[PDB]
């Protein structure tokens, strides 16, 4: 929740000035792309 | 367990109607947002491609204009930290004329960074000391980037010139009809003593003949008509009297006490006599024209017509005061005869007709007087009023070089300097006052945006290209609205420029202003009274 | 309820409910106004009910702003308010010390005790507080360094710093002008003139007056140099006859001679005043003001003017006294014998114009004995803000001035008298010693608030403070920069002592009738 | 204001120190509403519904669910003493004082710029040091039938009169000591617990049987049996419809009057079962049967079965079979299939008893009855009340007195002996905490506090004394109610139950924390 939150907020930061949405949402699924890589590369295995 | 009872102690005490905000988020952040909202509100007029406003009052009172002073007049402010943000900027109206919507628009970046401080950690007195400090430095910067001086205004060409981007703003394209019209009627005004008074530029609106019939007049315009027969005079020999045009009366009581047949019939003979005899005796000393701010008799008015004498009736004592400055008369406050100081004298008063209004004119013909009168015309009483008020922007900014001849590059390029010195600054600054010594920096971002955006291009790439350029060594490059893509160009040689009183007046009033809402911590609202207004207002 | 049988429609609060309700209230006046105490202490903003914004720390202003409905409020509110009038500072330390005492008295009448025993220990206590601080007063030469001292603690938690250290300087020198040795210093001779045009650090002492009003003749000089001041009380307008005079002519010739004759009253006073100033100044190098009490109407204005005289109407009572004191000259209420003798002297004359009003400034006196701080600034709230600011640092220096002691602040003689209070204690016979430990407790709430305003933490800070005064013997505070024990005496940082004795008294008279209080009624209707 | 009110706007919420203050004022409400039900001193409440029934209770449970309190946290609290109420059966007014004292003590110092957490952790602390010294100070012991009798008058004498808590205590003793079974559980269902209305409080008293609330419906039936055979049974002896929808078709009058007759020879086949049964038992009429049957018995049979002699009863309880089974000795039969004189239980002694409109019936002098009742007698329905949960709590301290061989002195000495300890371990707690271990060991003084408020003595003075006494000599010192000097409750009798008090602390110390770090309460599930 206090994640969307803050992602939304630096959101509408950019959406004060004149970029559309879309770029926006394109460059948000990069980086969630990147971070979803980063955290499999940052992973430690664990003896069940 | 299906109510949530008030807390004891404030909470109970606390009246019905009031209301207790207390805390960040219930105090400071809501009133940034609410200052925020203003400006966002205010921003679209700023610039010479700001959109016209048509504000509507309580009163069904149609205001088009692109004035940010005139638009928060007429706009129902409720919040009270956007209430203090309307008086800072009506204090810097007063104070210079200009600059309005600059005040709301560096208050609302100032108070939407401390709000972005206040959230990433910083204590509201450390952003208050930040502001202060980079308003300091700001202010000692200011002095450096003056680019020119008015150097003379006793001309009318660069006088014109100097008046034309105050008044570019708004009338955007039209300004050098304007700018001619200001400059000739401030230099028949403003005379060898270096005291220029505001009050001496007049303004009359006749409607008829669309604004481009505008003209300037070296004298007094009344909407009003002669009371006599005379309608026109050559050599005017003006009176003026501030008394009623009749025969004076007791002010304890009058009773005329008839005690025989010969006093019956002689009274009125007699008072008639008086008033013939009054009436030649002002005419004797040549005066032709006669103005009075009372009421005229009937006798009073034939004897009047019977020496060929020109009356005007002026209501208003101002009116008045202004006719006996522009012609050089003192209003009498008895009907003797005028002595030969007192009689003024005009090159020419006559009755006139422009478009439908009739008119007495008080016309020089001499390049100079006390008092100097525009009349402007148009096709709709709002575009007058907003040409009216151009004209005080451009009157206000005369007085401002009168008082102070320096200049700064306008079109964004001062505030593109300041912003990069202060950055500049503040990148040396150890502590916790560099955030907000930056943040303040970056407010001064949001002028050269918002004339980006309302011109119609992107904000980001000419800020960038300001940046580079300011860089580049160069201080007086600004946004160059002639254009359909983002573009800069040099603003000394385009002759766009800003006062320098008005960008320090702004400046530090923006500041007091952000910094007195960032003070207030706690928030107390009595009930909102229905009473038909203080009595201080009457 | 014995009363609800007589009067159904009464509200009745008795036994322990109404020591809860009285303490409730004064636990939730003491939340509300801790956040003002200290210089580090937090704004807060007043909306009427019309729209008008207060901004203001002060506790009375606070105090008479908040909407409060609660009986206990309205009892603190006025002693706050007495404390306000007879002292000008020390309301808010008020409410608090009333709040505290409550707390902590509440504190032992709870577990069972009787309130009159905890009156008692506060009777004791508050004698032997009242000769330790008959035994901790400075008493000190009332120089101009230790004015603005005193002058400083007391703006710089009215107003922000900068702010404060301009008023301080206003404030001390008016105060020195003034002051006559060995003579009650009358306030009423400091004229507070707010003007709304310029920026608040341009508040400045003008060695003269400010007049609200200006020349109403636009041919009277804007500006004289060498003048000689005629502060009047004298009608110079028409006046009808008190016995309904009436007039009657047969002719216009009748008319007009009782017209001319008519004006001759009036006219034989303006003589006199033109010929008196053709007597004391028969050159155009010297100038004339007249300032009136009553109206001047536009015949004796014209007649006047012809004369280069500058003359102002309708002026205020208090200004009499204050041009009299000031220019150096006397009020008349007639002209039968008028000297130039009876004149007053100024250095510079002049008129200023702001909008739509006008001020005239009279400055360059020989020793002014009354003058004038002239509030400028841009907001109206910043006027009345810098306004109850300068009240409370004239009303600290006059008292400083009075009595030539002073007593150390920032809460060290609080922890001081609690130490001493508590070696007391166990000399006071009978369980008063717990009101004696409660109204030490009740003491120590002032380095409390002020180690929260300043953002440490009370525990600490208290027993950091405690120790180092048990240690060393000196008056040590509290520093809000730091935390850390220090003398505030070595600092600069004053109290007034009349402030504290106030405090004490008030403070402890209304909790002990408060605390026995066992009914609150209301059955009037 | 808030967050939630901008989303929801007619939404209610106390945050921060309003959400602090609001349970602190409810708590303390609670509690002050609660101080004088505590001890043998309290005093009479009378609680008047909305209907009008008066009850009379000094019960703390029973006196929260009969206030008129509409508040979160005295819901909370009211839960919390409910459970107590449940598993222990005592100790509900003192969980709601300590409950109180734990806040009041705790916002002492949370007023002064204190944060709620390290006073929740000085709780835990002191809690966990409380538990291991009421570890180290109970009193183990074989519990014979003398101390038994002191713990129930020491929770009888706080219910009730000292009178009938003198009577109360011999009934509870001993209704206990009879069911009890050796190193086995109690099982408290196999005490009836029956009201009747016609004689004095006093006259309660232990019945070494079973008593019904009704009796023969048959008036020729027999009304006293001196020697019983009891048989319980599960069996409808009424008319039984067929479950798959009959329906009689006959053509003449005559088929009609044999289909009548025929209709009723299932029924009357179990009849005549019982009827050979109790010939082939008893051929003399110095014996007698009672049939008890938990279902329905039709006129017809009840008729066949008085014209044998025999007492029945019908419409039982549930519990009743196995009532009877424990007392009596039989054992309860669903049907009639096989039934043998070993399936029959005995009793000295059956009569009916009429009071008014209703009947009851006596079982009584049965061989050795594991299942007794208790009958409660009075002249108002409230003082049946008063006295059945009197009986109630009696009974629940006997049993848990009887679970774990320890017990705990009484008079409030626990509570201020683990008090000192408290304060001599707290230079052992890290911290800030020791703030919260004073804070805890100061809530635990409440209950002699108390105890010498109601008793009318000075609450400071007696405290002290008591203090002093327990430091000097190091004894478990209680409060005397009748003089205010320190007085050893060991040796005078006054026992509380070891579990109450191990219960006492766990829930009030754990609901103080879980109050203590709440910050704000909402309401915003209306729209
Ligand atoms: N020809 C122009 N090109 C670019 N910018 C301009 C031009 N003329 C004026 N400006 C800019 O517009 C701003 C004036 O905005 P305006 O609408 O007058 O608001 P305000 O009345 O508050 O000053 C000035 O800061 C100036 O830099
Ligand atoms: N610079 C300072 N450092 C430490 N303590 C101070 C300083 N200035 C004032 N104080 C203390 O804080 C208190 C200020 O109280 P104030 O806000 O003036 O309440 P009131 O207006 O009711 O007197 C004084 O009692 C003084 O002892
Ligand atoms: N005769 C007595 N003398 C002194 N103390 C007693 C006596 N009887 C009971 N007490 C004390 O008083 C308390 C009674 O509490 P009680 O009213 O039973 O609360 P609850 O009903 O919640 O258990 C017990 O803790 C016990 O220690
Ligand atoms: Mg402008
Ligand atoms: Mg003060
Ligand atoms: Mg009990």
């Amino acid at each position: 929740i206090i994640l969307a939150g803050e992602m939304l907020s630096v959101a509408e930061h950019f959406l004060e000035q004149q970029m559309h949405p879309t770029v926006v949402i394109s460059a948000y699924r990069k980086a969630l792309d990147d971070m979803i890589s980063t955290l499999k590369k940052i992973s430690i295995p664990v003896d069940i | 367990a299906l109510h949530v009872p008030k807390a004891p102690g404030f909470a109970q005490m606390l009246k019905e109607g009031a209301k207790h905000f207390s805390g960040l988020e219930e105090a400071v952040y809501r009133n940034i947002q609410a200052c925020k909202e203003l400006a966002q509100t205010t921003r679209t007029a700023y610039g010479p491609n700001g959109m016209n406003k048509m504000v509507i009052n309580h009163l069904e009172k149609l205001f088009v204009t692109n004035d940010a002073a005139t638009i928060l007049r007429e706009l129902e402010v409720q919040h009270p930290a956007a209430k203090m943000i309307v008086m800072a900027s009506h204090m810097q109206e007063q104070e210079v004329g200009d600059g309005t919507n600059f005040v709301l628009v560096f208050a609302g970046a100032l108070l939407e960074l401390a709000e972005e401080l206040l959230r990433i950690g910083l204590s509201v007195s450390e952003v208050i000391e930040g502001y202060e400090i980079a308003c300091r430095k700001a202010h000692e910067i200011l002095p450096n980037l003056v680019c020119c001086s008015a150097k003379n205004l006793r001309d009318i060409d660069e006088v014109s010139s100097l008046l034309r981007t105050s008044i570019m703003s708004k009338q955007y394209g039209n300004e050098v009809f304007l700018a001619k019209l200001i400059a000739q009627a401030c230099v028949s005004i403003f005379p060898d003593s270096g005291h220029f008074n505001v009050d001496n530029i007049r303004v009359c609106k006749i409607l008829g003949s669309g604004i481009s019939s505008s003209s300037v007049l070296h004298g007094m315009v009344f909407k009003k008509e002669t009371e006599g027969d005379v309608t026109s005079v050559k050599d005017a020999k003006i009176a003026v009297y501030s008394c009623p045009f009749d025969g004076m009366i007791t002010e304890t009581k009058g009773t005329v006490l008839i005690k025989t047949a010969e006093e019956l019939m002689n009274f009125s003979k007699g008072e008639e006599n008086l008033m013939d005899a009054q009436v030649k005796a002002i005419a004797d000393t040549g005066a032709n024209v006669v103005v009075t701010g009372g009421k005229v008799a009937d006798m009073a008015l034939h004897y009047a017509n019977k020496y060929n004498i020109m009356l005007v009736r002026l209501n208003s004592k101002w009116d008045l005061r202004r006719l006996c400055k522009t012609v050089g008369a003192t209003a009498l406050p008895r009907l003797t005869p005028p002595v030969l100081e007192e009689m003024g004298h005009c090159d020419s008063v006559y009755l006139s007709e422009v478009g439908d209004t009739q008119v007495v004119v008080f016309k020089h013909e001499k390049e100079d007087g006390a008092i100097s009168t525009i009349v402007l015309r148009g096709s709709t009483d709002n575009l007058m009023d907003d040409i009216e008020r151009a004209v005080d922007d451009g009157v206000n900014t005369f007085k401002v070089l009168t008082r102070d001849k320096r200049l700064v590059p306008g079109g964004g390029a001062t505030e593109i300097e300041l912003a990069k010195q202060i950055t500049s600054y503040g990148e040396t600054c150890p502590g916790l006052e560099q955030y907000a010594i930056k943040k303040f920096a970056e407010a001064f971002e949001a002028i050269p945006r918002a004339l980006a955006e309302n011109s119609g291009v992107k904000a980001n790439e000419v800020i960038s290209k300001l940046y580079a350029v300011h860089q580049e060594g160069n201080k007086n490059v600004g946004l160059d609205i002639e254009a359909e893509v983002p573009a800069v160009k040099d603003m000394l040689e385009a002759g766009i420029l800003d006062t320098y009183l008005g960008k320090y007046w702004a400046i530090k009033l923006a500041t007091n202003a952000a910094v007195t809402v960032l003070r207030v911590d706690q928030i107390i609202m009595a009930k909102p009274a229905g009473g038909p207004k203080p009595p201080s207002g009457k | 309820a014995a009363v609800k049988t007589l009067n159904p429609k009464a509200e009745v609060a008795r036994a322990q409910a109404a020591l809860a309700v009285n303490i409730s209230a004064a636990r939730g006046l003491q939340d509300v106004l801790r956040t003002n105490l200290g210089p580090k202490g937090t704004m807060k903003m007043l909306v009427s009910g019309a729209g008008d914004i207060k901004l203001t720390k002060d506790g009375n202003v606070l105090l008479h702003e908040m909407q409060i409905q609660h009986p206990t409020a309205s009892l603190i509110a006025k002693v706050a308010t007495a404390q306000d009038d007879i002292t000008g500072d020390g309301t808010t330390s008020n409410v608090l010390i009333i709040g505290e005492l409550l707390k902590q008295a509440d504190l032992y009448i709870s577990e069972g005790l009787h309130p009159r025993i905890i009156t008692e220990g506060f009777e004791a206590a508050k004698e032997k507080a009242l000769q330790f601080l008959e035994e901790v007063k400075v008493s000190r030469e009332m120089d101009r360094e230790t004015l603005i001292d005193v002058a400083r603690t007391s703006l710089r938690t009215k107003v922000h710093a900068e702010l404060a250290d301009v008023l301080t300087e206003a404030v001390v020198d008016s105060i020195l002008a003034i002051k006559k040795q060995d003579e009650p210093i009358d306030l009423f001779m400091i004229e507070i003139m707010e003007m709304k045009h310029k920026s608040e650090t341009d508040t400045s002492l003008i060695r003269g007056l400010v007049l609200d009003h200006g020349a109403r003749h636009p041919d009277m000089k804007k500006r004289v140099e060498d003048a000689y001041i005629l502060t009047c009380n004298v009608s110079l307008e028409y006046e009808k006859t008190e016995v309904n005079s009436g007039f009657f002519y047969k002719s216009a010739e009748e008319r007009e001679k009782l017209v001319k004759a008519e004006r001759k009253f009036i006219e034989d006073r303006v003589k006199k005043i033109i010929e008196l100033k053709r007597k004391v100044c028969g050159d155009s190098d010297k100038g004339f003001v007249v300032i009136n009490q009553k109206g001047i109407d536009p015949f004796s204005l014209d007649a006047l003017s012809k004369e280069g005289i500058v003359a102002l109407r309708r002026a205020k009572r208090r200004n009499m006294e204050r041009l009299t004191l000031a220019c150096g000259g006397v009020a008349l209420n007639s002209f039968d014998d008028l000297s130039p003798d009876c004149l007053g002297h100024a250095g510079l004359v002049y008129e200023y114009t702001l909008g739509e009003e006008k001020f005239t400034f009279i400055e360059k006196c020989n020793n002014p004995r009354s003058v004038t701080l002239l509030i400028k600034g841009p907001n109206k709230h910043t006027l009345t803000q810098i306004k109850d600011a300068v009240r409370d640092g004239l009303r600290a220096v006059k008292n400083a001035i009075d009595d030539g002691c002073v007593v150390p602040g920032a809460g060290a003689v609080e922890v001081a008298m609690a130490e001493a209070l508590i070696k007391h204690k166990p000399s006071v016979k009978g369980r008063a010693q717990l009101g004696v430990q409660a109204f030490a407790d009740a003491l120590l709430i002032i380095p409390k608030v002020l180690a929260q305003n300043s953002g440490f933490d009370l525990q600490e800070t208290l027993v950091k403070i405690q120790a180092e005064h048990s240690e060393s013997g000196q008056l040590v505070g509290v520093d809000l920069n730091t935390g850390e024990p220090m003398v505030a005496a070595e600092v600069g940082v004053w109290d007034n002592y009349c402030v504290k004795k106030q405090l004490l008294h008030s403070c402890t008279v209304i909790a002990t009738n408060i605390l026995l209080v066992d009914e609150i009624m209301r059955a009037g209707m």
